[PDB]
């Protein structure tokens, strides 16, 4: 009596068949593609939504109510553990982790002789899983380390975010990058896949974060570990990068122009594509909100006058370490780093190097009627006429999203050397001078600004002399701030250094005058440097998850 | 005749069901059945949602319709309702178990008209009605909008002239220093290009109209012992109050039966063919009309559609949306047939074999015209969708019945076997890049752009063996025993089949000899029943670990497509990307039937020679092992959803039906049918992840277990602050100021935070009642049906968008009129919070401010009819001629605590119009 | 029933103006009125001779008054309860 | 190694409305009938198809356009026509012998 | 009222044709001989592999 058995599921593959050897490449491609198709407008893997808490940028939109929870994060007041954005980002990052784990589970049950690339594929999956764990560790201090691919779904409920201490969790994250560095090929013809240089750089980043110990219940810095810095220096060695064939591009803008995707400086990048059979293409929907009002709507991710003043330089050619924010940057009478015109689109200047679009201080460019200023971020946006861009209910581009940049690797190595302080400050100064020299030379697309708008560019390297450790650290912080503006790492760097509270309070006090949203802002010493663990997740795992300190 | 005669059965009188003149008979019987909740939005189609005995399970709660013995769950709005002979609602598990394995939520047995033996009749009914839009939300006009924005600016302390929306305010201060607005002026053109003149636009009036309803039915029945037949034609058409939305339906029904030999081999059939064409309103059209400010003109300077320009908020033109949507018309063919053969070898035996067929076919063609309304545009995107769907359900039934009349013992036994098979499929084509942009030209061949193809199929099967035994002693003691063995294709082999027993007892006390002298008590029956029924209404692929090759071709909002396609080479596409698979759900091989146990106790009474009749019922439903789709733990990632038997629900309820019919000395025949009901719902057990994410209640803050289904948790609003002294004395909270909402400190910790929340919402009415009044006098009949609900709370978003300025996601949206009477030092006697541009206090949070008293009492139907005298009718050869004029939804009474309007429909769903109808019936 | 009675019709166009004996070219896209003078005219005393706007339209600048036009002058034309702003500039035919 | 699926759907809908008026007469040996009729016909046809490629399992259960992971195509067309007719038929019979 | 089922397996393998059919005709004569209302309906379902 096969009446109840005649019908079978349609258009799907069952769990038993998904383990077949011929689906392993499909699962690998799935684990890659979750990184481009699993991000929403309000939760992008660039983490710019949660980087508004820093001093680089405001939150765009019509007003404070447009994404009220993100305004709550930005002013660090009225943040609730029952906020949808927190739970959403938690769930999305763990979704990426689980897709990678499924790929790993399929790979681990395959004959290496029959599938020669087994080790390389496993390394790639481990790299992706570690990347997601790194993002989760940055956002929430206490995370669940899901690194067991052969774990039954019923066993997931027993997982806890307090199984390992903070140092152990960092080590577990770094283990995947260590394996990936050991097993990945030196050079990848297939650009999407990570290379050994990328694995090494990201492992160095993991050790760099691990060095700044967060021991104890509070989130305060508890000393700097020398072994981790030694490992950072070991894994950031220029020999590895030369073997991978990576280096700084001749111009700064090439890292963000669509014509130079997968450049020399692009150590690893999320690949976004257009015209590929998808309904609208694997576009960067995460940055869909950040487009200016001229492109049509949503005007999010607006840089800050504090950031512009930071870009402002002195007469000699060095950043104003103390008096940069005293007065607003003046185009005609101040020397300015050329990186400003690659990072921030100021009014009265071409938008993304298009003379047909000149930014104006009218409602055609600001959605909030001047509440959030009139500055427009340029790093993630593209020229409207390069047909890189498409309207899929949100203007999204095919510009790749660079996760690791060779400039980041150089600044990481400089930070490791300075923190080590073993008589090698000169090498860090050399690296900083190299980055600044690249920035100074990066004026191929802004050369006419001198005679068209009276812009004075003045950037110079440093003399190779002995520097005090604190002075070198201050200069390094300034270099990172002017180099990675709008790239969504300022808040994470502030937390890592520990001065997040002081910097954020100073920024609040300074910018409350020019932005009315900071009237009631306030940063708590040991509560707001990490997102709370979601209340929904804590309730679901009863007696297993512990909320961060201060909540 | 209550068919079962020993269970919770409600008989509905079609002679007044037809009076309401509604397309959907289910919608017509909205409040006429105790322990039943009918919710209808008011769209032209009669589509409505039914809940019998409250919420019974965490799955589909739709009741099972049985038309002429063929079960179906499809809505009745696509079937002709004017050819219904009897309606019986079986609400007890014991009574309704015999009619199918999907009877957990109640059964509605519908018997269509049949040829009355030995006579031939014909009826023609015509009806024309006008539907008017009464619940017109009062939104701010241009001047009121300017005044409100000025008030918000001055309350925040900012310069109102900085509004940058073209308003220029002349304003000053009074003696006390409170700002006052002397006047305002406007810039004529909202944009620098002089394309959008400022205007005062009534958007609700612009998108609404006066709808027309047409109904024409023609039935002819012809019956004899030689055989009987019945043929019906029907046409219904409804233009909705919202423009460019409508629904029409053609229907044809053909029933017949033939008795051969002498009484053996009775062959009958019932078939019906329906064709419904519909254009539906776009999602949130009422929301868009409410949001868009009244300053935006309908048409621009050049005749194109007007839209937001400059600093105005981005909302599409609702009139333009309706105009572009007017071509999204779908056609739907429904085919409900059955054929039965009955064999009677001797006096007591019967063998009935029935075959049923239900074929539905939906064909639609959706268009995407390019639009450019001010700054709102889709970059000139033009596309077409051609979508086709097929549903095919067939049932085969076999019944063997025996009856016996030994002495005073009357016993029947029936054994039955039933097979059901449902197969659904659908597929769609999608094309782009059109040139002419008209429905005639827009076809996938004519398209010249990217193309997509979607398609899926599914199905399931059910097998059932049932046995029903009824015994009766002295026509006074009644006993019923039913047993079912049901299996479904949705379960594994081990857990495929399940057994469900049910027992019923009944005692006709009036038959007992000891109460003969009580002659006034015409009849009294006391019945009890305990039954178990099975539930398996889940997804077809419930026990499998599904991996799907989601390439990402499906359209998604926000880009969270979760597709499986990566440009792994790094070339910005240009071809077919490598694809893979993604997990949709985790299989569970231990799922089995959900068990619903129902205990019912009823008392039926009739007094004064069937002049005062009624019933009183008490029921207790307990659903266990509820098949719920529990979500993943969170670190389980995508596809963590899985079905599991981890539920428990309880429903205790009381029902009371009453009816008094009597004549009058001067010749006024009055009939009153009253009804009142109440119930309590509770959740007893629930999976941890379900309780945590709060899809069934609690908002994810507290577990709903032990509380009503759908209950919500929020803050408590203790008025608003009226002075800095009050602000200081209250417990500290972020954003507190003068004129802001004061939230109670529940835990007395001195600070307001996310822990200061409590149960505030309970979606269960205290009681729901209905009353039907029928008066006959000198050929004039007046019918009045009232329906009331008492003790119900409703969460309102219209209140959120009318009592607050800048509470929506985007600012400067149009608001409700009652916003004007907000609190201010000039206007102290108020409870609406003061206007502000920044939601510092975060008043969007769930709180008792948005909880309103939804109690109401509305005259659902009224109808005055005149019957032409028999002598004139016979002279005209008509056996019966009748005219009538009726009104539906004419009058309502609501509690004063309800700020909005139409408590039945308190949100942005389709409005409920007032229908004024004139109709006639001819009975040649 | 819904109209606010704010008389939004209000045509506020400007046909032409004549400063002394010189007419002015009017551009509505940027709401500008440019008047040329023969590169020696005293641009500090000009009497607004004629100015025809519309029916029911009143301007801030009256007829017969003298103005200094060394810098652009803002003019507001009001009809009913609507208004429009123009900038009047005078240039000395520079070559 | 080409794998593909076609999902094709076609609809034909023809409706006719007819009206007839007939009169008969039996005067003596003359038998005469006259019939006047009006007829309206309308036919509407339509069809559309989806086409998908790049399947993996290659069985009818798995082969659906959603399960496909390759190039897709969409075809579709429609047509129709109408007819109107007015006809008249007269029959005469004499002595049941001449028709 | 008529029901019908036809099935044919062709001589060529994997080609076949089956058909379900249901026909329902009726007519009613009302008044005395005036107003004769009749109908003829039929529903057919043919599945074929060619
Ligand atoms: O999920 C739990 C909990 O989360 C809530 C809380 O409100 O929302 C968050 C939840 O929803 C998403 C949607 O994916 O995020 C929405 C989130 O996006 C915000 C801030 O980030 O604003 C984003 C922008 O989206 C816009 C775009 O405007 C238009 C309107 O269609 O889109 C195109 C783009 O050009 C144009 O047509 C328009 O400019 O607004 C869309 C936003 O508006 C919503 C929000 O409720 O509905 C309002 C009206 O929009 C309409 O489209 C009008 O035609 C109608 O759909 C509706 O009447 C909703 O439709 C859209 O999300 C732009 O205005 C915004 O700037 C915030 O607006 C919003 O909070 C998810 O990411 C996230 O998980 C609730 O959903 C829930 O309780
Ligand atoms: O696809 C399988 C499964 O989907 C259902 C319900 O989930 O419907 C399929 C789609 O049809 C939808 C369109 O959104 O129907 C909504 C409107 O279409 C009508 C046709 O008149 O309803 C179709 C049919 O399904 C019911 O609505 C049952 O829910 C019946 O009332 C009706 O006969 C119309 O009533 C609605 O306005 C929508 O339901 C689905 O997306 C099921 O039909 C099917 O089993
Ligand atoms: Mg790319
Ligand atoms: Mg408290």
């Amino acid at each position: 009596d096969d009446f109840l058995d005649r019908q079978v599921p349609q258009g799907i593959v069952t769990g038993d068949q998904i383990a077949s050897p011929e689906y392993v490449d499909n699962l690998v491609i799935s684990a890659y593609a979750i990184w481009a198709t699993g991000d929403d407008i309000n939760s992008s893997f660039s983490l710019w939504n949660y980087d508004v808490r820093s001093d680089d940028c405001y939150k765009g939109g019509s007003g404070t109510e447009d994404g009220g929870v993100f305004n709550a994060l930005e002013i660090s007041k009225g943040i609730n553990t029952t906020d949808w954005n927190i739970n959403d980002i938690w769930k999305r990052l763990y979704q990426c982790i689980t897709r990678a784990n499924t790929a790993l589970q399929s790979l681990d049950q395959m004959d290496e002789k029959t599938y020669p690339l087994k080790n390389q594929r496993i390394a790639e999956m481990r790299f992706l899983r570690g990347h997601a764990h790194f993002m989760l560790k940055q956002l929430f201090k206490k995370i669940v380390i899901v690194n067991d691919e052969n774990m039954e779904p019923d066993a997931y409920n027993e997982l806890s975010n307090t199984t390992y201490t903070n140092d152990e969790q960092w080590q577990k994250i770094a283990d995947d990058f260590q394996f990936a560095y050991d097993n990945l090929p030196e050079v990848q013809i297939e650009k999407g896949r990570p290379a050994q240089a990328a694995a090494a750089a990201y492992l160095a980043k993991t050790y760099l974060y691990k060095a700044y110990r967060q021991d104890g219940a509070d989130n305060a810095l508890t000393g700097i570990n020398e072994e981790d810095l030694k490992q950072v220096v070991k894994y950031t060695d220029p020999l590895i990068m030369a073997k991978g064939g990576y280096g700084l591009e001749t111009d700064y803008s090439m890292n963000f122009l669509p014509q130079y995707e997968n450049g020399a400086e692009s150590v690893w990048a999320i690949q976004y594509s257009i015209n590929d059979g998808t309904y609208n293409g694997n576009l960067n929907w995460g940055m869909g909100l950040t487009t200016p009002q001229i492109l049509g709507c949503c005007d999010f991710h607006k840089p800050s006058q504090n950031l512009v003043n930071a870009f402002k330089t002195d007469s000699q050619g060095k950043p104003l370490f103390s008096t940069y924010d005293n007065e607003n940057y003046e185009v005609a009478t101040d020397n300015v780093d050329p990186r400003l015109f690659h990072t921030v689109g100021m009014p009265g200047f071409p938008y993304k190097y298009n003379e047909g679009y000149i930014i104006q201080k009218n409602d055609d460019w600001s959605r909030s009627k001047g509440l959030y200023g009139y500055y427009v971020s340029l790093k993630e946006n593209v020229d409207p006429d390069c047909d890189c861009l498409k309207k899929g209910s949100y203007w999204a581009s095919s510009l790749n999203h660079i996760v690791i940049r060779y400039a980041d690797v150089l600044l990481m190595r400089a930070e490791a050397l300075i923190q080590l302080n073993d008589g090698r400050i000169t090498d860090a100064i050399s690296l900083i001078n190299e980055v600044r020299s690249r920035a100074a030379g990066s004026t191929m697309l802004i050369f006419n600004y001198k005679e068209d708008y009276g812009v004075n560019f003045k950037v110079t390297p440093y003399d190779l002399k002995a520097y005090a450790q604190d002075e070198a650290m201050k200069m390094l912080k300034w270099e990172r701030r002017v180099e990675f503006g709008m790239e969504s790492s300022r808040f994470f760097d502030l937390v890592r250094w520990g001065e997040a509270k002081d910097v954020i309070n100073a920024y609040y006090v300074t910018e409350a005058s020019r932005c009315s949203i900071y009237k009631n802002a306030g940063f708590t010493e040991n509560k707001n440097e990490y997102l709370p663990v979601p209340f929904e997740q804590i309730s679901a795992s009863n007696g297993n998850y512990t909320q961060n300190f201060g909540w | 005749r209550k068919a079962d005669l020993t269970g919770a059965v409600s008989v509905v009188k079609v002679d007044e069901i037809q009076k309401q003149g509604e397309n959907n008979p289910v919608k017509a019987l909205q409040g006429r059945v105790p322990g039943m909740n009918i919710t209808a939005d008011g769209n032209p189609s009669g589509s409505a949602t039914v809940r019998i005995r409250g919420i019974g399970t965490l799955n589909n709660n739709d009741p099972l319709y049985i038309i002429d013995g063929v079960p179906t769950k499809a809505g009745m709005h696509e079937l002709n309702g004017n050819d219904i002979e009897s309606i019986q609602v079986l609400k007890d598990a014991a009574s309704a178990s015999i009619y199918g394995s999907r009877a957990a939520n109640g059964v509605i047995i519908i018997t269509t008209k049949q040829g009355k033996k030995g006579q031939i009749k014909i009826n023609f009914d015509a009806s024309v009605s006008a539907s008017m839009y009464q619940s017109k939300m009062n939104v701010l006009n241009t001047e009121q909008y300017g005044r409100a924005m000025w008030q918000a600016y001055v309350n925040d302390g900012e310069n109102p002239n900085g509004n940058a929306l073209g308003y220029a305010y002349n304003w000053g201060y009074n003696a006390d220093g409170n700002p006052v607005l002397y006047g305002m002026t406007l810039s004529k053109y909202l944009d620098s290009k002089n394309t959008m003149p400022v205007a005062d636009t009534d958007w609700f009036d612009e998108i609404t109209r006066t709808g027309v309803i047409q109904q024409y039915n023609l039935s002819v029945s012809n019956g004899s012992e030689k055989g009987s037949s019945f043929f019906s034609l029907g046409y219904y058409k409804n233009l909705g109050v919202i423009k460019d939305t409508d629904f029409d339906r053609f229907s044809a029904r053909m029933n017949s039966d033939y008795k051969l030999i002498d009484d053996i081999l009775t062959i009958g059939q019932h078939f019906t063919l329906n064709r419904t064409s519909e254009v539906q309103a776009p999602g949130g059209i009422i929301e868009t009309a409410l949001d868009i400010p009244s300053a935006i003109p309908v048409y621009a300077s050049d005749g194109s559609w007007g839209g937001p320009v400059g600093g105005w908020p981005d909302r599409r033109n609702p009139r333009a949306v309706l105009e572009y949507n007017k071509d999204n018309r779908y056609t739907y063919w429904r085919m409900f047939g059955d054929a039965y053969v009955n064999l009677t070898p001797f006096k007591g035996f019967n063998l009935r074999s029935t075959f049923g067929l239900d074929y539905a076919n939906k064909q639609a063609r959706y268009f995407t015209y390019p639009y450019q309304e001010g700054t709102q545009t889709n970059n000139g995107k033009s596309a077409v969708e051609a979508k086709q769907e097929h549903w095919t359900k067939w049932m085969w039934n076999a019944i063997a019945t025996y009856q016996l009349e030994v002495g005073k013992h009357r016993g029947d036994v029936m054994i039955g076997m039933e097979l059901n098979r449902e197969d659904d499929s659908h597929f769609s084509g999608y094309k782009e890049d059109f040139s002419i942009l008209t429905p005639d030209y827009m076809w996938p061949d004519a398209g010249s752009g990217t193309a997509q193809a979607y398609g899926a199929g599914e199905g399931y099967s059910l097998v059932s063996f049932f046995g029903k035994m009824n015994y009766s002693y002295a026509d006074r003691y009644l006993l019923s025993l039913t047993l079912r063995r049901d299996g479904s294709s949705r379960f594994g082999k081990n857990h495929r089949y399940a057994t469900f027993p049910s027992v019923s007892l009944g005692w006709r006390i009036t038959q007992e000899n000891f109460m003969k002298e009580l002659t006034w008590l015409d009849d009294l029956k006391l019945r009890a029943s305990w039954g178990q029924t099975g539930n398996q209404e889940i997804s077809n692929l419930a026990r499998y670990t599904i991996y799907a090759p989601n390439y990402g071709t499906t359209d998604s909002f926000g880009g969270q497509s979760y597709g499986t396609a990566y440009d792994i080479t790094g070339s910005n596409g240009g071809g077919v990307l490598p694809s893979g698979f993604k997990r949709n759900q985790i299989g569970n091989d231990n799922i089995k039937w959900e068990t619903t146990t129902q205990t019912n106790v009823g008392i039926d009474f009739s007094l004064f020679k069937q002049s005062l009749y009624g019933s009183l019922e008490y029921y207790y439903k307990k659903a266990t092992d509820i098949l719920t789709e529990m979500a993943g733990v969170g670190v389980l990632g995508e596809g963590g959803s899985r079905w599991i038997n981890s539920g428990a629900m309880k429903n205790q309820g009381f029902e009371f039906n009453l009816g008094y019919r009597n004549k009058t000395a001067f010749g006024l025949t009055y009939d009153l049918n009253g009804n009142i009901s109440t119930y309590r719902n509770e959740i007893l057990e629930l999976p941890e992840t379900v309780a945590a994410n709060g899809k069934f209640g609690g908002n994810g803050v507290k577990s709903v277990v032990g509380h009503t289904y759908g209950a919500q948790v929020g803050y408590i609003a203790d008025g608003i602050f009226k002075s800095q002294d009050e602000v200081d004395n209250h417990a500290t909270q972020e954003g507190a100021a003068v004129g802001r909402i004061r939230y109670r400190d529940i835990d007395h910790n001195g600070v307001i935070d996310e822990r200061d929340q409590n149960w505030i919402y309970d979606p269960t009415p205290s009681f729901s009642y209905g009353l039907n009044i029928y008066l006959e006098y000198k050929n004039f009949d007046l019918t009045m049906f009232w329906q009331g609900v008492q003790g119900v709370d409703i969460i309102s978003d219209v209140k959120k968008k009318s009592d607050f300025w800048s509470a929506s996601n985007v600012g400067f949206l149009n608001k409700g009129t009652r916003l004007l009477n907000a609190w201010s030092p000039t206007n102290p006697n108020s409870d609406i919070p003061a206007l502000t541009r920044s939601d510092t206090n975060n008043e969007q949070r769930v709180s008792t401010y948005f909880v309103e008293n939804g109690s109401f009492l509305k005259l659902r139907n009224i109808q005055l009819g005149y019957t032409v005298p028999a002598v004139i009718s016979k002279k005209m050869r008509m056996d019966r001629l009748r005219f009538y004029c009726s009104a539906q939804n004419l009058l309502t009474i609501k509690s004063k605590n309800f700020t909005g309007e139409d408590p039945e429909n308190p949100n942005f769903s389709y409005p409920i119009p007032v229908n004024i109808t004139f109709g006639l019936n001819i009975g040649f | 029933d819904f109209k606010s009675g704010l008389r939004l019709d209000g045509d506020v166009w400007v046909n032409s103006i004549r400063l002394d004996e010189y007419a002015g070219t009017v551009d509505y896209q940027n709401k500008a009125i440019v008047v040329g003078v023969p590169y020696d005219y005293d641009i500090t005393r000009m009497v607004v001779t004629e100015m025809n706007l519309s029916e029911g339209a009143k301007a801030s600048i009256a007829i017969g008054e003298t103005i200094d036009f060394s810098l652009p002058v803002s003019l507001t034309v009001k009809n009913g309860d609507v208004q429009m702003s123009y900038t009047i500039t005078v240039k000395r035919d520079e070559a």
